[PDB]
């Protein structure tokens, strides 16, 4: 109900080998040996700028990155979609259809200036 | 996964820390090589509970084919360090 | 502790 | 008290509730040890190629090859045209064909009949 | 036991199916009359032929 | 209407931008999870404008 | 690192539900050796955990305390008109 | 059609007169130009076909098949470069000549205007196809597969020869344009029942019809990769293209003679789809998949409604690229483990990250994931068969479920799980293999943007 | 409800049948009755594009509520009074449908009451 | 459609009463909610079924995130039998977990109240199958059972998780992500309810014992 | 997993907690109860009853057009 | 197979594990667990094996009647939720031999040290083969156990794969 004398021997010999393998899996400080990279000028002005965690500096960077995104992901596409919709899509028949806006008594028609008769007098509710 | 990695000392300290809380072993004589059966007079039925108190500590099951083979609190430490990939 | 990750060759 | 367990092809008998497990005799003891010999012998042949540092390739397994060959290539030469095979081949091969024939043919006969009578609604059917 | 599972599973399914038919033939509702709609029971609103004058239907106040 | 249409489709197009920019690798990795989150964030607020036009 | 485990002599089953279990087992001629191993779950910040009725009422004092203040402003403001 | 026939022939001098080490570069490069020029065949009209001369004509049905035909020969040269590396230089050139000759007969089969000229070229593809299987297969069973392949085809083709000559005697012409205006109804009699069978049986063996398909799991499984691609991609479409043309002169008898064959095809879908669930061999799973996809095409052709014809044309093109792509993917694994067993190599996604993406795209197209052109082709057939009989939706729907199984089962078994421990020669994917898959999927997914060019003459 | 017990446990002839009501003539009582008033006309409800299930006799109140809700935007908490007026007018309608049900309840009890004496006596 | 949903909303709600894995309990909770959505379509209330989709998105998502937060803390231990004593240890996940459960069960004026209670109101006062009506009401009782099962087996009591565990939930991504849904699972239904245009004739008059069926059913 | 404050683990002890963690959780619980109590005060008929439910029995036979038995 | 001494212990372990699932609360578990130990102690030293066997056989049928239908399972054990979760990140070691020369240049220290291991395996193989040829029976191995290293300097036979096995959490 336990290791035989030879069983423990193999385990000890295998076990000590295993740790050395795991030990060898460590990476030296030099590794990884990254090759050269052509770094952008813009990041340089930020890595030096964001060397310190100045609270006021973070906001400028926070607003800077958001503004870039809001321009290249929201403003440019809507120009394209609006240009696509206005001069290629809406110019075709029955391409864009809008549910006719609801009209209520007393309303004023912007197009023709018509006046809708109000509803008949409600006798009384009180409650 | 954000947890602190295990250590050989950490395994040993916790393993003995569980044994120190068992009423059928004297903490005075409890060493790493104190065979559970011959050197402590514990029946196998106790050894089963000893292992069950460990796998509930490290939270990982140990197969019966191997658990019964562990008869020394150093073997438990070696077994876990070998099955958890610890080397230093 | 910055161990080495064994992964297949991704260069190709 | 403890209702007996009743095994099924989709539910094997638990090993703990198997009477043959406890009834151990000399022949049973040797058999298991004799089986382990074969089980152990094959492990040695596999590991002397698996662990070889000069090997690069697939360790061919006769057991796997024999399985594929038995499933496809060896089927026919061991087939005999008897009642067991012939009856099964008839209601599995021709059975479904004749059934579906008298389902689709009947459906279209009734459908064609109504279309001529003019009492089949096809008001907005101009794609076919 | 495999046999026991079939009995309970089919027993549950069949029992539920039976009750839905039982509840179908004996529906529950509220003690109310039909909901009443304006002139001609909305003959024109819901796709009525204008030429075919409908059978007049009139709802009287209680 | 011209505003209702344009802001409705930009919502769908916006979500597809990270997929297109991951096809030609015109971005910097290790910020992609945060890149996707921002697109969803901006997609949400744009979709509100058509929703308000519907509510109104 | 070398984490510091707490003293192993501070785990006593005294005055904890493990104590009551032992008393029942003593009358039956049995003992519960693992009582101290399970003791830490009844000592420290794990002592006297809230009951279900209490949990659903979490934040009631400040929620109600804020409510009374909020309504007080309403009536006082409404008194003006 | 000489602007494509002569260039194809010139590929034969090109291969033989090239340097020893540049036979693949020149044939692969120059055969892609021939493929490029094939796009000029798209000059179709809404009422008339392209009638070049007294022999050759091209319409909206033959045009997509020609473009697919001339597009594969470059891909069949790419696939063959591996297993032919250690081979005699002269033999490495006869193999290329067989591929070039095979394409030569195909581009004239789909354009032949006269049915007897169609028959000869349709029948002449057996020789180069038969030679490829037997000479350059890797197994002992290639010899028996060429016999099954040869005699299944001839046993049905020879009766077709008697029928066409009989038609010419009693009509005066087999020119396809003439038959459109001189076609006469086929009265129901015992004489015609054996002319309808004679005309259709030749093509239904090559589709293949269920029951007569025993040759296909032998030919496709045993042939080399180059043979498998053409056999599954373009050669099966000779049968379907034949029925789409011969059915013109078999009305109104085709309405009741189709019952034995529609029933065989409708039920054969489930039979062959189900076989793929219990297949040990990866290449055989793909071969049986082809029979189940061609079962729909047989059904669509025999019910003769424009939706079925539009869908049928799209299945032929859609299956052509999908089936060939699967064979290349399955072959890539074979070139490493050198075994066709499906379970032998597993967990290959952890070892070949990119090759496992093509498996995903190949499988998703096989199971007709919308809006791919497999779904478009398969949808129109289901829509038209419903109008034929509502009950068919049960069989069409049932086959869809099983198709979703043997496709993703193939993906899971080989690309997921634990890798086989004892297999360690899984070298990365060569640039040749990755480009070979990109040349299948990308054309197949681009056609979703402009599907009308593969919807046949009934569009 | 209790009536379901009466209609399913007990008599059926003295319990209204919802799929059949009304049965007795509208003028059995009420020697003269008034036709329900309809404030909103066909054109009003069509221009406002009310759902066909909303075009009941309470449409005029609903039409006003829609008008106030749109104007109050973005103040979605306004037009509270218009909603209560609309809901209340529906409560009155539901009352009528309940009384209509009862009229069938009591009238049915009459037939069973005046047909036993016409049966036993002769 | 009414009958198909009714059996599911009850059968799946029944399965959750005994599940141990924390995710599977919420998974079955989802099935019961989906069934209730189909019953609403069955009783011809298409918009209320949609209104339950919108509201159900908020708090149902939160419970998974709250559950996922617990699972990571206890090192990928998903069994409620091996949790406990977390009411004080993880106050933010606790508050989020509590708020979600009350939304699910139909606590008044939360996100789930403005859609689930309107559904129960429309079921009773309608020409509906009696058995299907009963299953919806019974299933609502089971909603408060497995919900309490998660609270009782995951927050109260005494710890059952291993000795060395790093119960940390201070990562700002976790708080902010949940803190956005916690707001939603409170006032999401309130805002959408008062803003969507009317499309029906809501049944706002009925017996008292029907108007307060869910409350008594849930509280019981 | 990554980022935010750092809490050293403890052994068989109540885990270390921060100040912000407990304040935020407590505040949201208070908001939940304020919302319920506030809404309940202003909105009670939504959970109790909007309008009285008539009792059919008490309705007189005259208002429902129920004439006498004899006639 | 298993010896009757083993079969009892395994049944004892399962009874506790299923008991823990039923009891849930640790205090309650400690109660019924103690009662169970008593039931297993009253027959600790039974003499007749036939009666001892009948006790095991009857004990099993009681366990099957009361076993938890959904017993607690540890996350990474067969049947656990996290079982085999990370198998997709456990790439083998031979995959490094295919790395492009540029890739190996990024970890010069690792691969240079890896080469030491490869030579260590290559040189000691021919000895390990003999070590098993001599120590095996004439017919062939009768059991799966391997001998340890006897002569100083020799590594245990069949060591490379069990020593270089992928880490349990490679990534
Ligand atoms: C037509 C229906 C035939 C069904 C009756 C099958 C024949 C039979 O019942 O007699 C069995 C006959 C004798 O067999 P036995 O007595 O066992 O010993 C002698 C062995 N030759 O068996 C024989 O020996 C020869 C029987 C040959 C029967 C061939 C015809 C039936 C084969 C199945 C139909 C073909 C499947 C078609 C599928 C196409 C679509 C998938
Ligand atoms: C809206 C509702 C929608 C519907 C959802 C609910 C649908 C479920 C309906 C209830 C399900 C009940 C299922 C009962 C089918 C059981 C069939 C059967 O008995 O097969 C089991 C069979 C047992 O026999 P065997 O294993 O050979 O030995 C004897 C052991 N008793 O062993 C076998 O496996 C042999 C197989 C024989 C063929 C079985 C029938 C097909
Ligand atoms: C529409 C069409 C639908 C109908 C299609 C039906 C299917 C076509 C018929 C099957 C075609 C034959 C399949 C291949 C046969 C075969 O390969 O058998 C091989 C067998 C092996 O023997 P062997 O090769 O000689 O020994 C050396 C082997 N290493 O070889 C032999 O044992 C000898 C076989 C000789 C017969 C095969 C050659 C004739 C095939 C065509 C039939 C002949 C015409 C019919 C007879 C006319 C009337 C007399
Ligand atoms: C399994 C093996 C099954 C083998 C079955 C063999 C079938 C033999 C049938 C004989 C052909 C019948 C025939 O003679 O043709 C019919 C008709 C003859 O009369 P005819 O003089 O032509 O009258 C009109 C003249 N102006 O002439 C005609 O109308 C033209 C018919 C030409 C059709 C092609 C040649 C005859 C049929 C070929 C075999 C058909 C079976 C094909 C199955 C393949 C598998
Ligand atoms: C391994 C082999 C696989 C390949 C198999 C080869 C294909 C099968 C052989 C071809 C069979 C063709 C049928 C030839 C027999 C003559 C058919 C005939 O003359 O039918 C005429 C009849 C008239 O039509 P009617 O219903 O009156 O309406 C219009 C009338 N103006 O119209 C009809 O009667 C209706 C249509 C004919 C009846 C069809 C019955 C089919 C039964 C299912 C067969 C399934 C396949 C069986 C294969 C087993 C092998
Ligand atoms: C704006 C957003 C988050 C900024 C923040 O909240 O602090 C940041 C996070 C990751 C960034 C993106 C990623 O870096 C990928 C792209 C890289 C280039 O900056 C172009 C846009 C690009 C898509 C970036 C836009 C913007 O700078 C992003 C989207
Ligand atoms: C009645 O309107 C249908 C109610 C169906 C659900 C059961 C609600 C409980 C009703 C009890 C009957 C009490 C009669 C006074
Ligand atoms: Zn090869």
């Amino acid at each position: 109900s336990g290791y035989t004398p030879e069983e423990k021997l193999r385990l000890q010999q295998l076990r000590e080998l295993r740790r050395r393998w795991l030990k060898d899996q460590e990476l030296s400080p030099r590794e990884p040996v990254l090759p050269p990279q052509r770094v952008s000028p813009v990041e340089r002005f930020w890595n030096k700028f964001l060397q310190d965690g100045a609270l006021w500096k973070n906001v400028i960077y926070k607003t800077y990155r958001h503004s870039i995104f809001a321009f290249t992901h929201v403003l440019i596409p809507v120009w394209i979609i609006h240009y696509y919709l206005k001069y290629h899509v809406t110019t075709k028949p029955y391409t864009i259809v809008e549910k006719k806006p609801r009209i209520f008594p007393g309303d004023t028609i912007l197009e023709t200036g018509e006046v809708i008769p109000p509803m008949k007098e409600f006798p009384d509710q009180h409650h | 996964s954000d947890a602190p990695p295990l250590t050989l000392e950490g395994i040993k300290d916790r393993v003995l820390y569980v044994l120190k809380l068992y009423d059928k072993i004297d903490p005075e004589k409890l060493s790493v090589n104190s065979h559970f059966m011959k050197d402590l007079g514990l029946d196998s039925l106790d050894q089963v509970e000893i292992i069950m108190a460990m796998e509930d500590e490290f939270g990982f099951e140990i197969p019966d084919i191997d658990a019964e083979k562990l008869m020394c609190p150093q073997e438990i430490v070696d077994y876990i360090a070998d099955k958890k990939d610890v080397y230093e | 502790k910055r161990l080495f990750i064994i992964k297949p060759s991704g260069f190709y | 008290s403890f209702p007996k367990y009743e095994a099924s092809r989709l539910s094997s008998l638990p090993t703990t509730l198997d009477p043959a497990e406890y009834d151990i005799s000399s022949e049973t003891r040797k058999a298991q040890a004799e089986r382990l010999a074969i089980r152990s012998r094959l492990k040695r042949e596999y590991q002397l190629q698996y662990y070889d540092p000069s090997r690069r390739g697939v360790i061919e397994d006769p057991a796997l090859v024999r399985w594929t060959y038995a499933r496809s290539a060896n089927i026919y030469p061991n087939f005999r045209p008897n009642t067991k095979t012939s009856l099964l081949g008839a209601l599995f091969g021709i059975g479904p064909l004749v059934f579906w024939y008298y389902v689709f043919k009947t459906d279209r006969d009734r459908k064609e009949k109504l279309i001529q009578e003019g009492k089949l609604d096809r008001t907005f059917n101009i794609s076919y | 036991n495999w046999n026991l599972m079939c009995k309970h599973l089919f027993g549950f399914v069949a029992f539920m199916l039976f009750m839905f038919w039982v509840g179908e033939t004996y529906p529950a509702y509220q003690p109310v009359g039909p909901k009443q709609y304006p002139y001609n029971n909305l003959y024109l609103e819901r796709g009525g032929d204008p030429n075919k004058e409908p059978e007049p239907v009139v709802h009287y106040e209680i | 209407m011209n505003m209702f249409s344009s802001l409705s489709l930009v919502t769908l197009l916006l979500l597809t931008m990270p997929i297109m920019m991951m096809s030609f690798n015109t971005y910097k990795p290790s910020n992609y999870p945060l890149y996707v989150k921002t697109a969803i964030s901006y997609a949400f607020i744009t979709s509100m404008i058509p929703t308000m036009m519907f509510i109104h | 690192s070398k984490m510091e485990l707490p003293d192993y002599k501070q785990w006593k089953i005294e005055g904890t539900p493990l104590e009551t279990v032992q008393e029942k087992l003593a009358a039956r001629g049995l003992r519960d050796p693992w009582g101290r191993n399970e003791a830490w779950r009844y000592m420290g910040g794990f002592a006297n955990n809230v009951s279900f009725v209490g949990a659903l009422l979490k934040g009631f004092k400040w929620g109600f305390a804020a409510f009374v203040v909020a309504i007080g402003a309403e009536y006082y403001l409404e008194s003006q008109k | 059609m000489l602007k494509y026939i002569i260039p194809t022939i010139m590929l034969m001098p090109l291969t033989w007169l090239s340097k020893n080490n540049m036979i693949w570069v020149n044939s692969t490069a120059h055969s892609l130009l021939i493929s490029f020029t094939s796009l000029l065949l798209m000059n179709q009209f809404g009422d008339n076909s392209l009638n070049f001369s007294l022999l050759f004509f091209s319409d909206s049905l033959s045009t997509p098949l020609l473009i697919l035909t001339m597009w594969l020969l470059p891909l069949m040269l790419m696939a063959s470069q591996h297993h032919l590396s250690k081979e005699n230089l002269t033999r490495k050139k006869l193999f290329i000549t067989m591929l070039i000759s095979l394409q030569l007969f195909l581009i004239m089969t789909f354009t032949a205007m006269e049915l007897i000229l169609f028959y000869i070229l349709f029948e002449a593809t057996l020789v180069p196809t038969l030679i490829i299987i037997t000479r350059w297969g890797n197994q002992t069973e290639r010899l028996n597969a060429g016999l099954y392949f040869l005699f299944y085809t001839l046993a049905g083709s020879l009766p077709l020869l008697v029928a066409l000559i009989y038609i010419q005697n009693t009509v005066g012409s087999l020119n396809f344009l003439m038959l459109q205006y001189w076609v006469q109804p086929v009265h129901n009699s015992w004489s015609n029942v054996f002319m309808w069978l004679a005309c259709m049986m030749a093509f239904m063996v090559k589709m293949p019809l269920y029951g007569l398909h025993l040759w296909l799991p032998k030919a496709h499984v045993e042939a080399p990769i180059a043979g498998s691609m053409v056999l599954a991609a373009v050669l099966l479409k000779l049968g379907g293209y034949g029925m789409l043309r011969i059915t013109l002169i078999l009305n109104p008898m085709t309405d009741f003679m189709a019952y034995p064959f529609i029933m065989l095809s409708l039920w054969g879908m489930i039979m062959t789809s189900s076989i793929c669930l219990r297949q040990t061999d990866l290449k055989s799973l793909i071969a049986y998949s082809s029979v189940s996809h061609m079962a729909l095409v047989i059904v669509a052709i025999l019910i003769q409604t424009p939706w079925s014809y539009m869908g049928a044309t799209a299945l032929m093109i859609a299956h052509g690229l999908t089936s060939s792509m699967l064979f290349c993917l399955a072959n890539s694994n074979y070139e490493r483990i050198h075994s066709r067993t499906m379970i032998l190599a597993r967990g290959l996604q952890t070892l070949l990250p990119l090759m496992a993406t093509w498996w995903l795209l190949a499988s998703l197209t096989n199971l007709a994931l919308p809006p791919t052109i497999n779904l478009i082709g398969e949808l129109f057939v289901v829509m038209s068969t419903f109008s034929w009989s509502n009950i068919t939706i049960i069989l069409m729907g049932v086959n869809m479920v099983i198709t979703a199984l043997y496709s993703l089962y193939m993906l899971i078994m080989t690309q997921r799980g634990k890798y086989t421990y004892h297999i360690n020669n899984i070298s990365p994917s060569f640039t040749r293999e990755n480009a070979l898959m990109s040349l299948h999927i990308l054309p197949l997914l681009l056609l979703t943007l402009n599907p009308k060019i593969i919807l046949g003459p009934l569009y | 409800g209790a009536h379901l017990a009466r209609r399913y446990l007990g008599d059926a002839s003295v319990e209204p049948d919802p799929l059949r009501m009304p049965t007795f003539p509208p003028d059995y009582g009420f020697p003269e009755r008034k036709e329900r008033e309809m404030v909103a006309t066909q054109q009003e409800m069509n221009d406002a594009q009310l759902v066909l299930q909303q075009r009941d006799y309470c449409a005029h109140y609903l039409i006003r509520f829609l008008k106030c809700k749109r104007d109050s935007f973005p103040n979605f908490l306004a037009c509270k009074h218009e909603r209560h007026d609309w809901d209340y007018c529906e409560h009155l309608d539901y009352v009528k449908r309940m009384k209509e049900f009862e009229r069938e309840r009591r009238l049915l009890q009459r037939k069973k009451r005046r047909e036993q004496r016409e049966a036993d006596m002769a | 459609t009414l009958c198909l949903g009714a059996i599911t909303t009850l059968f799946t709600a029944m399965c959750a009463l005994t599940q141990n894995d924390i995710k599977k309990i919420i998974a079955f909770s989802t099935s019961s909610q989906l069934g209730l959505m189909m019953v609403t379509i069955g009783i011809n209330q298409p918009y209320l079924a949609f209104l339950h989709i919108c509201t159900h998105a908020f708090f149902k998502a939160m419970l998974f995130m709250c559950s996922g937060s617990i699972i990571h803390s206890l090192n990928d231990e998903q069994d409620i039998r091996k949790m406990g004593g977390l009411f004080k240890a993880m106050p933010f996940t606790t508050t989020a977990l509590i708020v979600g459960s009350l939304a699910l069960t139909g606590m008044p004026f939360l996100t789930g109240f403005y859609s689930k209670d309107l559904i129960i109101e429309a079921a009773n006062t309608s020409y509906t199958n009696a058995w299907a009506l009963l299953m919806t009401l019974i299933a609502t009782s089971f909603t408060a059972i497995y919900s309490t099962r998660i609270i009782f087996f995951a927050l109260l009591g005494q710890p059952r998780f291993p000795t060395l565990v790093n119960i940390n939930e201070n990562n700002p991504l976790l708080i902010n992500s949940i803190k956005r849904l916690l707001i939603g699972s409170l006032f999401a239904g309130y805002i959408i309810s008062n803003n969507i245009p009317p499309t029906t004739i809501p049944q706002m008059t009925m017996p008292y014992y029907l108007k307060t069926t869910a409350l008594i059913v849930t509280i019981l | 997993a990554g980022g935010g404050a750092h809490i050293e683990p403890r052994y068989r002890q109540f885990p270390q907690l921060t100040r912000s963690q407990v304040i935020q959780a407590e505040f949201f619980s208070a908001t939940m109860w304020f919302w319920i109590l506030w809404r309940f005060w202003h909105d009670s008929d939504a959970v109790l009853g909007h309008f009285p439910y008539p009792d059919p029995s008490q309705w007189t036979d005259e208002e429902l057009g129920i004439p006498p038995d004899d006639e | 197979y298993l010896t009757h001494q083993q079969k009892v212990l395994r049944l004892y372990k399962r009874a506790l594990r299923h008991l823990e699932s039923w009891c849930i609360h640790r205090d309650k578990y400690r109660y019924f667990a103690c009662l169970l130990r008593a039931r297993f102690d009253e027959h600790k030293n039974e003499k007749d094996m036939v009666k001892a066997t009948q006790l095991l056989r009857e004990a099993e049928e009681e366990f099957w009647h009361g076993q938890h239908p959904q017993p607690y399972i540890f996350p990474e054990s067969p049947g656990g939720t996290s079982y085999e979760r990370y198998e997709c990140y456990k790439v083998p070691e031979w995959c490094l031999d295919d790395w492009h020369p540029s890739e190996k240049a990024m970890y010069p220290d690792y691969f240079a040290k890896r080469e030491q291991w490869k030579k260590l395996r290559r040189e000691s193989w021919e000895r390990e083969v003999k070590q098993l040829q001599e120590e095996t029976p004439v017919g062939g191995p009768r059991t799966e156990a391997l001998p340890p290293a006897r002569k100083q300097g020799d590594l245990p036979p069949l060591w490379w794969h069990i020593v270089t096995r992928p880490r349990e959490r490679p990534m």
